[PDB]
């Protein structure tokens, strides 16, 4: 079975699954957990960087693509860029053209769309990140999932990576909660830290180890890490 | 060049005199400028007989593989087809075109594609050089909804005065009648038309 | 400014009773100043014989190119390029650079190996087919040429006459020229046999 | 050049002059300027010898080539439909003026084409610098429904205003008859009124006339 | 994709061998066996015609020597085909060089030439070589008569005496035996004949089933020239050197 | 989308084969039997016209094609292959010959030429050899009347005589017994029936027969008149009259 | 032998191209949408399965416009969908951009269809993992449509794919015979809303939301619109009240 | 123009080149060598315009030298002269042709004779018992259609030459700051330092 | 080595198994198809089959208008048989265009045929599995019928029929034609020539038709079209009072 039908992304199995998609995703599932949750003023990224040795840093995975809106990586690294990159390039666009700041529905569509070129076509390879999106556009905000499948959702919160279940079920029973936490940012930050931990297990959420984001009707997506943290721990 | 479309009640016709020169000379009087571009709907040409036979060529070529896929074109379609060619060559192009068509539901439309490449549709219109000389009998001899004896009447003085002042203009009246009822060619030779 | 003005030259060619001629000038300058005295302006591909008057670059390039060309021919077609089909294949290489001519005015003389036939041909720049029966000019003094040809000529001469004919219509007409003579060289053809003989003329 | 084509009763006829110049001189007292196309399609060209001779053995070659394909004889308006095409593109820098005549199996007909790519219809034609001095006779003699040999006289006339009247026409006329149910004929020289007077000497040189320097066998053989 | 059905003609074996060079040039041993001797006086060119019949036409027919230019001629041990397009490519080499330099094409340099485009069909391009050997005979006025062989590879030599094709180690082994430095050009001819009589998987060595073909320089003239013997001329020469 | 099949379907197999090549051989021994004899003043060309159902119309199925007035092809093996191989040839013959020389090409560089086409699919990417094998018949002034035989490898050979497809051996064999360098044409075209009645199973006429010759010019055939060095052309299809006449010879 | 469905454009012995076979069940695999042909205009609905809670409701749109009078849904690989959509988005464009007047739809569904056709020709695409249904109102009519991953399109007057494909066509089959008059724009709304609602027992387990869209030449002039607040609760209670 | 002469002997050919190179309405330098050596037998010296004029010279002595490396072998003067033409000969029709033109003077040693042709930017060539680039060819090739022998020695031929130079310095309207002159023949190519006052 | 049987390449037997397998597709409709020609006409009936209710019956065919005087049938898959139609419809007008006079029957025939033959040479691109059968009143030939197949052969017949039951339809006219003598249905009206042609239909599959079974299309001098449910129906009932 599978074998014979793994060999590249353009094959179709006897049930109709992508292996090589599939493959993809399966590097997500190896990356680092992240969450992102946001409030009806406010939409946060809070990240878990991992680190290699206790001698290497805690590999950056939050990246901003504008003012308005960022997103954050669980999965190779390098593809995080090339698509946050296509993202800096189709807001930027927007902004040139239009003098309009990209919605950040579109921006989903935008990144649905790149995927599922790379799934249809020989030679080339579906992307091995998952990526969680927030923004604050002419809608309030926002916050996007993003699978190498194509696929793109809109959620009120959400997290991605290894035990990245224990974070998705907190946050299924806190909506009602953080859902509410408009106005106030320190609030729904703490209430991802709160999320986050919920798929811990190896050690605890240090400081050059925890990395959060954020964006909203004031405040343009910026990112803390370090001592920034420092209050979050 | 003298040539004219005008809608009335029953469709619509389109009448142009027979001249082609190259300088002073007359190369040919019998020229047909009344070109077909699909059953029922045909063009008037003036400006570069080499552009618009071209033109028109391509057009009939266009429409003709639309109907293959997509069944008769209206009116309007063949204009927008004219209009993509002139619109987007403008620079190497010397092609006035009017386009004039009988729909069963539209009944008779006229569109002009001048110079430019933009286009216009109207009740009636007047193009080439002897057109100058007749805006103001035309404008003030035109009613709506004439008869096909009417329609054929007014081209028929109209371009007989084009023809009079316009030395580029001249040879026989032809005409186009497109109703319901299919196509009626028309023609009218000097002797009749000079004494009107 | 003129191309076929810079270095002059002519070129002229006859037919005769089982025999072709074909003569040129020497001369090769540069506007008015007179350069090489040893240019000559006819080639031949086997027992076909070509003339070329015109910008010197391109009279050399023309050389090289058809004697490219009829090389490979023969290696194909296993046979030497016949006059007729020579004159073809001028015409089309000429035609092949409509719109940026060699500025050449080629001459084509030869005898048809198999129907021993004589041949004779023209063509303009850009390679249209002049045939004649009796004579075909090219060049700087190719007026001078049409006028001494269209008298001193006469159908059948026998070759020792053809060449006293051919070498009185160069030699005067490029006597009326100052961009032709410094020298001149004719060609006699025969089906047997081809002589060349380099006449005396005016060095001015 | 003067080239023209008249329509008879049964099919068409093309006559043409046959005079070729560089400026005010006459390069050839007798080229050919009917072409064949196809078997039964002739073609009379004017304008820059050169293209008029490239472009219609190109189309030539095109309809020969449609013809083995399609298993059909050449309509006179697909070389009309290719010559016009290909004379468009090259906005007139093709300096190719022709009447192109023949009888296929729809029939006889006549068309004519500019270098810039307009095409004609009619049933007689001129083209050439000789083209008023033709046109001239066509309109004065021309009528409907004329026999072969009225045509072949029409045209011949024709042709004849030409070499008479017109410095850049002269010497022979050619003809050539498509008729709807026979092969076509070519009538090379069917009239030759320019024959040179006989010279009033003879200029063949004593031989040892002219002065040699030099003198050698070349070799031609391999 | 259609990486299923590349076979990878351009790859290494594991001992660091072309497999397709390799499997043309078992291609080539089943070819009529040709052979070149190099004399003082020119150079010889025979072979062994691969299958023929009554009906075949001898006389209209080449299959084995071609001729490259005036001075320079090859005989043939493979696939016709390959070789005829490597032949008209090689013909051109000879005009453009002729062309540039007013010069006839050295022999080496027309060779190298040929050569390198077949190491190309060795290296890139993921098409199969040409399944193509050639004996080349010329002759230039820097090193006067040449004999070279190219192979499927693209590696070519020159030699005194050489053969291609069929039955080569036989051949080479009974001209290794009677090549001698001061031979002459009917010499080697007769060399030539006999050493293909002694390798055909014939019966009997008939003219009808030979190429012959001998690149002399005249001496009553001062030239080269190129000899490509006609079916009554091998019958002659046949008959000749003893094999009647 | 893109061609991706940038490499050769066609290689070389470890015992000196080219597999493609061959099996495009067997294709070519299927199709159905075609022959080809050369006299002192023509060559004929023949073979049958296997009608694959009796409601089709043979006429409009030529396998015996005109490619220059004085060049016609025969075939065997599949149809569909000639019929673009002679498309191309046709075209070649204008091309890279008749548009540079202004004469028609000679057969042997024509069959040249139709030999590189061949060739090449049988080294290109992404390409199966033909599966056809071709004789070809002309007449050129410098070369006379000659016959050739063009297979999917690219080779060809001259002919004085030959046959191809299903009963080639047993036809050629046939042929070596009646051919001598002295037949004329009518000689031939006799021989030639007689050759293809053998592999005829069942109705031999001039309807189920395809025979043409390249002969004497056919002013007749020229289609006008005025110009002396144009004779008309070598090449003619006899007619399925002309050949039942022959066959009451028979 | 077998390996006949590991490349896509290949024919299996009997004449097939299974790895269009496999992008079908793909489609099966997915949510259920469907069709509705009216007397003026056509409604489209498709299943929202709501994974969790935290799918921002009435957000996650699936049915998408082309041009002004297009309407499209479809079940299978969302992304592939998208991809088809965007396609035919430019097909249109291209069109009335030549022709003026906006794509009939007859004319759109072949584009798409050829489109798709397309990608059953060579092995280095893989086919469309979706089966659509779109239609809109044009100089003539309305039009429903239906396409495949074959290619294959036919003109409906009911239309359903996904998971639940056979109740609704039963349904579908239904309103069928017991309308021979014509279904009305209104009621189609809600008869689709039921259909969706019966056909969702073949994924009872997950709850879902519903989205409906509609292009009628009265009750839309003619361009396509999504059904929202009033007349959407309206359709969404006529079939929780018959779903008992 | 500057000044490009080149004169034929018994057995050998010497080349003479004007040594000013201006600009405007200075002379940058007086001591210009107008020339490259294309093989060990072979030299070419050049004029006109500006850049064209060493790109191109350097350019054709790339060339040689990769044909000399190549084939272990020195080209005749005629097969280098025949490529330099076939270069201008493209050049005139390109984009931007070289505005250069040359003269080329070699000993081949396979004929053991020297040679000298004269190509300008046309591709026109031709060769010549002694030739001549630019304006100075206007007063030499009647000063040695008088004065020359083809049997004259390599002295005889430097005297020739002075002989031009120093019409050329009367007449000329412009001082080409002397000349440098090299000789060619069966021992190489030599630069005779001494002709500021031989 | 097995890969023979996938892409377009010769096995040791010399067959090329891709095209057999496409011949094959060209059934999967299991649909009957014929076409005859009438003495100034040329008429093509094929089965129209329906098995679905929800599928508007109006846009289910497998008979196209190539041009205002082709009309072409196909046997095989719909979107095969669309692919064919689009490019046979373009290289139509095209070839108008081009040469100025209507692509004749044959001719457009021989050029699908040739598209046809490249895809069993090309490895990358896939025989449609259709059969195309061309019908027209050609202005040189008369009535014309020109069918083509993967394998990119392609001939004229006096009539044809294509499907899974091709063989009983053939043998069936055959007789018919070995009794007429003749190479046509001597018949001046094409009404009865459609008859004629439904009427044979049945005795070879011995069965009885509705108008909504068949769909039927006529070429005549200028113009080829296709025939509607009632136009049909009138048909059936003109054979009916004959039986």
């Amino acid at each position: 079975f599978r074998n014979n039908y793994d060999g590249d992304t353009v094959t179709f199995s006897p049930t109709g699954r992508l292996f090589q998609v599939e493959y993809a995703l399966e590097a997500i599932k190896q990356g680092s957990v992240t969450v992102g949750l946001r409030s009806n003023t406010h939409a946060v990224l809070v990240a878990l960087k991992r680190n290699a040795d206790e001698l290497s840093s805690y590999q950056k995975k939050i990246i901003k693509c504008d003012e308005h809106m960022g997103l954050s990586l669980a999965g190779l690294a390098p593809d995080a860029r090339v698509l946050s990159n296509y993202l800096r390039q189709q807001c930027n666009y927007s902004s040139l053209v239009f003098n309009r700041k990209l919605a950040v529905e579109r921006a989903g569509h935008l990144l649905c769309d790149k995927a599922q070129k790379n799934t249809q076509s020989y030679g080339g390879r579906p992307y091995g990140v998952g990526l969680l999106i927030i923004g604050y556009d002419k809608s309030g905000a926002h916050l996007l999932e993003f699978q190498p499948s194509g696929n793109v959702t809109e959620l009120y919160g959400t997290a991605i990576g290894a035990r990245s279940q224990g974070a998705k079920t907190y946050l299924e029973r806190t909506l009602d909660t953080f859902i509410k936490i408009d106005g106030n940012p320190d609030e729904l930050i703490k209430a991802g830290v709160e999320a986050i931990s919920q798929s811990l297990r190896d050690e605890s959420l240090t400081v050059d180890n925890l990395s959060i984001a954020i964006v909203g009707k004031d405040t343009p997506f910026t990112i803390y890490d370090g001592e920034a943290v420092a209050k979050y721990i | 060049t003298s040539i004219m479309a005008v809608t009335f009640k029953d469709g619509v016709i389109l009448g142009a005199d027979s001249r082609t020169t190259t300088g002073a000379y007359i190369a040919n009087r019998v020229t047909d400028k009344l070109t077909r571009v699909h059953d029922k709907i045909w063009c008037c040409r003036s400006g570069s007989a080499a552009d618009t036979q071209a033109i028109a060529d391509i057009v009939q070529y266009h429409l003709e593989l639309y109907t293959s896929q997509y069944g008769t074109p209206s009116t309007e379609t063949a204009a927008s087809v004219f209009k993509e060619l002139c619109y987007e060559n403008k620079d190497n192009l010397t092609a006035g075109i009017i386009v004039a068509g009988y729909d069963d539901k539209n009944k008779g439309e006229v569109y002009t594609i001048p110079l430019g490449g933009s286009v216009h549709k109207l009740p009636y219109a007047i193009a080439g050089s002897g057109s100058t000389f007749i805006y103001g009998y035309c404008d003030k001899n035109f009613r709506e909804n004439m008869s096909k004896e009417e329609t054929v009447d007014f081209i028929k003085h109209s371009l007989s005065q084009a023809i009079k002042w316009d030395g580029s203009s001249g040879g026989v009246i032809r005409m186009v009648v497109l109703t319901a009822a299919g196509v009626e060619r028309l023609i009218f030779y000097p002797d009749e038309y000079e004494q009107l | 400014s003129d191309p076929s003005s810079i270095n002059g030259g002519i070129v002229v060619a006859m037919t005769g009773k089982d025999c072709v001629a074909i003569a040129c000038d020497l001369r090769l300058g540069s506007q008015s100043l007179g350069v090489s005295n040893k240019f000559e302006k006819i080639f031949h591909y086997g027992h076909v014989f070509l003339g070329i008057t015109g910008l010197a670059t391109d009279v050399t390039t023309l050389n090289e190119m058809f004697r490219y060309k009829t090389n490979l021919y023969k290696l194909k077609e296993e046979r030497a390029i016949e006059p007729e089909t020579f004159t073809q294949l001028v015409s089309s290489s000429l035609y092949e650079r409509r719109f940026g001519p060699y500025f050449v005015g080629p001459v084509v003389a030869g005898i048809n190996s198999k129907s021993g036939k004589p041949f004779i041909a023209g063509f303009d720049l850009i390679g249209c087919i002049d045939e004649a029966k009796d004579f075909i000019v090219s060049g700087t003094a190719s007026d001078q040429l049409f006028g001494m040809c269209e008298s001193l000529y006469e159908p059948n001469l026998e070759p020792e006459d053809l060449f006293e004919t051919i070498s009185q219509a160069l030699l005067n007409a490029a006597d009326r020229d100052a961009l032709s003579g410094w020298g001149a060289v004719v060609y006699i053809i025969k089906k047997d046999e081809v002589v060349k003989r380099y006449l005396k003329m005016r060095q001015d | 050049t003067t080239i023209v084509g008249v329509k008879f009763n049964n099919g068409v006829v093309i006559a043409a002059d046959t005079r070729s110049t560089q400026g005010p001189i006459v390069a050839d007292k007798n080229c050919a300027k009917l072409h064949r196309i196809s078997p039964k399609i002739w073609c009379a060209g004017a304008g820059t010898a050169a293209d008029t001779e490239a472009v219609t053995q190109l189309i030539g070659s095109n309809i020969e080539l449609h013809s083995l394909y399609t298993s059909r004889e050449p309509r006179v308006v697909s070389a009309l439909q290719m010559l016009k095409q290909h004379l468009f593109k090259y906005q007139g820098h093709i300096g190719a003026y022709l009447i192109v005549a023949g009888v296929d199996p729809t029939g006889s007909h006549l068309f004519s084409i500019h270098a810039h790519g307009s095409t004609d219809v009619g049933y007689y034609l001129s083209l050439g610098s000789g083209s008023l001095a033709a046109m001239a006779v066509l309109e004065s003699h021309w009528k409907q429904d004329l026999t072969k040999e009225e045509a072949i006289k029409l045209a011949s006339d024709a042709i004849q205003a030409g070499i008479w009247n017109d410095l850049g026409s002269g010497s022979n006329v050619d003809v050539c008859v498509m008729e709807i149910g026979k092969d076509a004929e070519y009538l090379r020289n069917y009239l030759t009124p320019n024959v040179r007077e006989e010279k009033q000497k003879s200029y063949k040189f004593p031989r040892g006339t002219t002065a040699v320097l030099k003198e050698s066998i070349v070799n031609i053989c391999d | 994709g259609s990486r299923r059905y590349d076979s990878r003609t351009t790859i290494f074996s594991p001992e660091g061998r072309l497999y397709q060079v390799e499997y043309a040039l078992e291609s080539i041993s089943h070819a009529g066996t040709a052979i070149g001797i190099m004399a003082s006086d020119g150079i010889v060119l025979a072979a062994e015609r691969k299958v023929t019949s009554t009906l075949l036409e001898q006389d209209t027919s080449t299959e084995k020597l071609y001729k490259l230019n005036d001075k320079i001629a090859v005989a043939v041990a493979g696939l016709t085909a390959d070789a005829e397009i490597l032949i008209n490519t090689a013909r051109i080499h000879a005009q453009n060089y002729l062309k540039t330099y007013n010069e006839d094409i050295p022999v080496e340099i027309l060779v190298r030439r040929l050569s390198d485009i077949k190491q190309g069909y060795t290296q890139h391009g993921g098409l199969r070589p040409f399944g193509v050997s050639f004996i080349y005979a010329g002759y230039d006025d820097r090193y006067g008569y040449q004999l070279y062989t190219s192979n499927p590879s693209g590696n070519y030599t020159g030699w005194k005496a050489i053969s291609v094709g069929a039955n080569t180690s036989a051949a080479q082994t009974l001209l290794q035996m009677d090549y001698k430095d001061d031979m002459k050009v009917d010499d080697a001819i007769e060399l030539a004949l006999k050493t293909l009589s002694k390798t055909t998987d014939s019966s009997a060595l008939t003219y009808d089933r030979l190429e012959f073909a001998t690149i002399r320089k005249g001496a009553n003239d001062g030239e080269v020239y190129q000899k490509i013997f006609k079916p009554q001329e091998i019958k002659d020469i046949l008959v000749k050197t003893g094999i009647t | 989308m893109t061609d991706r099949y940038s490499f050769s379907l066609t290689t070389f197999s470890p015992s000196g084969k080219l597999g493609q090549i061959d099996y495009a051989l067997t294709a070519v021994k299927q199709g159905v039997t075609s022959l080809g004899i050369k006299a002192t003043n023509g060559v004929v060309i023949a073979t049958e016209k296997k009608s694959s159902s009796p409601l089709a119309m043979s006429e409009t199925l030529s396998k015996v094609s005109l490619l220059t007035p004085d060049i016609g092809a025969v075939y065997s093996g599949m149809g569909p292959d000639y019929r673009v191989l002679v498309d191309k040839s046709r075209k070649v013959a204008h091309t890279s010959y008749k548009r540079i020389y202004g004469e028609y090409p000679p057969t042997k560089l024509l069959v040249s030429e139709v030999a590189k086409i061949m060739q090449e699919a049988t080294q290109s990417g992404g390409v199966r050899p033909f599966g056809v094998s071709l004789l070809i018949a002309g007449h050129d002034e410098f070369n006379g009347f000659s016959l050739y035989q063009v297979d999917p490898s690219g080779s060809y050979f001259p002919w004085k005589a030959t046959a191809i497809g299903k009963g080639s051996v047993a036809a050629k064999t046939f042929l070596e017994k009646r051919w001598n360098d002295e037949l004329e044409l009518e000689d031939a075209i006799h021989i030639a029936l007689l050759t293809l009645k053998e592999s005829v199973e069942g109705e031999f006429n001039g309807d189920t027969i395809e025979l043409a010759i390249i002969g004497d010019e056919n002013p007749d055939l020229l289609g006008y008149t005025g110009i002396p060095t144009d004779k008309g052309p070598r090449f003619r299809k006899l007619t399925s009259q002309e050949i039942n006449d022959r066959l009451e010879a028979l | 032998g077998t390996g006949y469905d590991l490349s896509n454009s290949v024919f299996s012995p009997d004449g097939r191209n299974f790895q269009v076979e496999y992008a079908v069940k793909a489609v099966e695999n997915g949510t259920t949408s469907i069709g509705i042909k009216c007397n003026d205009g056509v409604v489209f609905a498709v299943e929202k399965l709501i994974t969790s809670k935290l799918l921002v409701p009435q957000k996650n749109v699936k049915i998408q416009v082309v041009d002004r009078h297009i309407g499209c849904v479809y079940s299978g690989l969302i992304p592939d969908g998208r991809h088809l959509v965007n396609r035919g988005r430019e097909e249109a464009a291209s069109f009335k951009k030549l022709y003026k007047t906006p794509i009939p739809i007859p004319a759109f569904a072949d584009r798409l269809g050829q489109y798709v056709q397309a990608h059953t020709l060579y092995n280095s695409v893989r086919p469309f993992g979706v089966s659509t249904i779109f239609g809109g109102v044009d100089k003539n009519g309305a039009h429903l449509y239906m396409l495949e991953p074959s290619g294959s399109y036919w003109g409906y007057k009911g239309a359903a794919t996904g998971k639940g494909r056979q109740s609704a066509k039963a349904e579908l089959e239904k309103l069928v015979d017991h309308h021979p008059e014509g279904l009305s724009a209104r009621e189609a709304v809600k008869q689709a809303a039921k259909i969706i609602y019966l056909a969702h027992e073949d994924n009872k387990e997950k709850d879902f939301e519903l989205e409906i869209s509609w292009c009628s030449l009265s009750e839309t002039n003619g361009l396509h619109k999504f059904v929202k607040g009033d007349l959407l609760q309206e359709a969404i209670d006529f079939a929780q009240k018959e779903i008992n | 123009m500057d000044i490009i002469l080149g004169i034929r002997v018994q057995d050998s050919v010497i080349l003479a080149s004007s040594k000013a190179v201006t600009r405007g309405i200075s002379v940058l330098k007086d001591s210009d060598d107008k020339t490259r050596q294309l093989s060990p037998h072979t030299l070419m010296s050049f004029a006109g315009e500006a850049g064209d004029t060493v790109q191109f010279a350097e350019y054709i002595q790339a060339n040689i030298q990769l044909y000399s490396i190549r084939e272990d072998y020195e080209l005749s003067p005629q097969a280098v002269s025949s490529f330099v033409r076939q270069e201008l000969a493209k050049s005139i029709r390109s984009r931007r042709p070289y505005q250069v033109n040359v003269l080329i003077g070699g000993y081949d040693k396979k004929k053991n004779k020297p040679e000298l042709y004269q190509i300008d930017y046309l591709g026109t060539k031709v060769e010549l018992p002694y030739g001549a680039h630019g304006y100075s060819g206007f007063y030499t090739f009647s000063l040695l259609d008088h004065h020359y022998r083809p049997d004259m020695t390599t002295e005889e031929g430097l005297d020739l030459l002075k002989l031009c130079v120093q019409e050329l310095e009367k007449r000329m309207p412009m001082d080409f700051k002397g000349v440098i002159v090299k000789i060619v023949d069966k021992d190489g190519i030599r630069q005779v330092d001494d002709f500021q006052a031989q | 080595a097995g890969y023979d049987r996938h892409i377009t390449i010769f096995s040791p037997e010399g067959r090329l198994y891709q095209v057999e397998y496409a011949f094959k597709a060209t059934n999967q409709t299991n649909i009957n198809s014929l076409a005859v020609r009438g003495k100034d006409c040329t008429v093509v009936i094929s089965q129209k089959k329906v098995p679905d209710k929800l599928l508007d019956p109006t846009t289910v065919s497998y008979i196209f208008c190539i041009s205002r005087t082709i009309g072409m049938v196909v046997n095989g898959p719909i979107p095969d048989a669309r692919n064919a139609a689009l490019r046979a419809k373009a290289e139509a007008a095209e070839f108008r265009y081009k040469y100025g006079y209507d692509m004749p029957c044959d001719v457009l025939a021989k050029r699908m045929a040739n598209l046809s033959q490249i895809y069993t040479q090309r490895a990358y691109m896939r025989p449609l599995g259709v059969i195309l059968t061309f019908v027209s009143v050609d202005e040189e030939l008369g009535p014309s019928i020109y069918k083509t197949d993967p394998a990119g052969y392609y001939v004229g017949y006096k009539a044809t029929a294509t499907g899974p039951k091709q063989q009983e339809i053939t043998t069936n006219l055959e007789n018919h034609f070995k009794k007429s003598k003749i190479d046509h249905i001597n018949e001046e009206s094409w009404e009865k020539v459609v008859e004629f042609a439904i009427t044979h239909m049945i005795d070879a599959l011995g069965t009885e038709f509705s108008k909504n079974d068949l769909e039927v299309g006529v070429a005549t001098k200028d113009k080829f079209f296709t025939l509607s449910a009632e136009n049909i129906e009138e048909r059936l009932v003109a054979i009916a009072e004959q039986d």
